[PDB]
């Protein structure tokens, strides 16, 4: 009967 | 003198037949790319720069020019969909594959970064990315002795970039490729910062986000006691992904569960299942869920683990989301338990929360409500203690609440309520 972060980064600095 | 150009300035000087004034170009587009206030992305695409950064990529004689295209690249295919689109149709993956293997390593690391964020997109580019290569130089740049003598940002982008090669379902990525990366995440989850224990988590938790097969490549490479030790860690981003991971894994066979009690999870639950992050709480609840759906002699763990009161607390008082997953734990529990777990979960004092929990507003917790009451009556008819228990109902309120549920907006629920009241009352 089982039941079942950012992806993108920019460059700032 | 890079500062706030404007995009034709930038144009003008990409579009000059000198490196100088196109590297200096660049470089004002990587700074107007790299503010956080909206920057001009779709403009840089319409004034058609992304196959001209993308040659740059190329220029190995030129190397800060690399850095700057790379960089603004990265930043272009840090945004939507269609602008990574237009960084992968300007042929930016071979470029950025081609910069993994750049002697300088800020270059390197931004072809890292870049193509972390293209894989990052979505399956279809993650899987991209992998077909045109990127795997094995990724690895190589984690193929050191020591970790630790890799600089900081750089580990960090690269278990991040790995991590979104796991990321992603529909299709997962390839088998192969799991394969190929999984000894260097075993490795990055041994490692002592935070930030790479955090990402390796991720993608941990991103490949046991499946099937018992795919769970079972991950479990065969020895994880668990160290996913339950970061389960016990004191930063949130580390527990966060550990817990994913952990609840992961025991959705899989028994087997796979029982990695996990072994290790030694159940002794975090007592935490975990009072952690002041709701987040937490409701996904050690869901774990547990799944351990309650296992074997008798792993119900029985939970239970020597102290673990049911906590499955009390957490069902008496918590977001309503991880009452749910409580109810759901309790239900599990009580379809697979033993008579004498059945009668110590009474004795822990689930009735009064479990009867509390049928005045929600939501039609599925009912549901798993009522079949957990069922589930116990069961257990008391083969005790011959259905009155006893009938009497606790009755004591808190609950015949009162199962009562009203004979008359509910639901097949299932008044058909399952109405069976109790004459069955049991």
């Amino acid at each position: 009967p089982k039941r079942q972060v950012l992806a993108k980064i920019p460059r700032r600095e | 003198g890079t500062v706030n150009w404007s995009v034709e300035d930038i144009v003008k000087g990409i579009n000059s037949n000198n490196l100088e004034s196109q590297l200096q170009a660049t470089q004002a587009a990587r700074k107007l790319l790299s503010r956080e206030k909206q920057p001009p992305i779709d403009n840089i695409i319409r004034a058609g720069l992304i196959p001209k950064f993308v040659s740059f990529l190329g220029k190995t004689d030129c190397s800060p020019i690399q850095f700057e295209s790379a960089w603004a690249l990265t930043n272009i295919a840090s945004g939507t969909s269609e602008q990574t689109k237009a960084v992968v149709d300007g042929g930016a993956i071979p470029a950025f594959i081609s910069l993994l293997a750049s002697p300088h390593a800020h270059i390197s690391e931004q072809a890292v970064w870049a193509l972390g964020n293209i894989a990052g997109d979505g399956s279809a580019f993650r899987d991209l990315v992998i077909k045109h290569g990127a795997i094995d130089p990724l690895l190589a740049l984690l193929a050191v002795p020591d970790l630790s003598t890799l600089a900081c940002g750089y580990l960090r982008n690269l278990t991040w970039t790995l991590s979104n090669l796991c990321r992603n379902k529909n299709p997962a990525p390839p088998l192969d490729a799991v394969e190929q990366i999984l000894p260097t995440l075993v490795r990055l989850l041994h490692h002592n910062d935070p930030e790479v224990l955090a990402d390796s988590c991720w993608a941990i938790s991103y490949l046991t986000d499946g099937p018992n097969e795919r769970i079972e490549m991950v479990v065969k490479k020895g994880v668990v006691p160290q996913l339950v030790k970061l389960l016990g860690a004191t930063e949130l981003p580390i527990v966060t992904p550990a817990l994913r991971a952990i609840g992961n894994i025991v959705t899989g066979t028994d087997e796979q569960t029982q990695k996990v009690i072994d290790a030694g999870a159940l002794a975090v639950f007592p935490s975990l299942l009072t952690n002041p992050k709701t987040n937490i709480q409701k996904e050690a609840t869901w774990t547990m869920s799944n351990i309650t759906a296992g074997r008798q002699d792993q119900i029985q763990q939970v239970v020597n683990h102290g673990l049911v009161p906590f499955l009390v607390g957490v069902l008496s008082k918590a977001d309503f989301k991880t009452q749910k997953e409580a109810a759901w734990a309790i239900t599990n529990y009580t379809s697979g338990g033993t008579v004498e777990q059945i009668v110590y979960l009474v004795h822990c004092g689930i009735i009064e929360p479990l009867m509390n929990l049928l005045s929600a507003k939501d039609t599925k917790i009912i549901q798993v409500i009522l079949d957990a009451i069922s589930n116990i009556f069961q257990a008391a008819e083969k005790l011959g203690e259905t009155e006893k228990l009938s009497i606790m109902i009755e004591e808190c309120g609950g015949l009162d609440k199962i009562e009203a549920l004979q008359r509910h907006e639901n097949e299932s629920v008044y058909k399952a309520s109405l069976n109790l009241i004459e069955k049991y009352f």
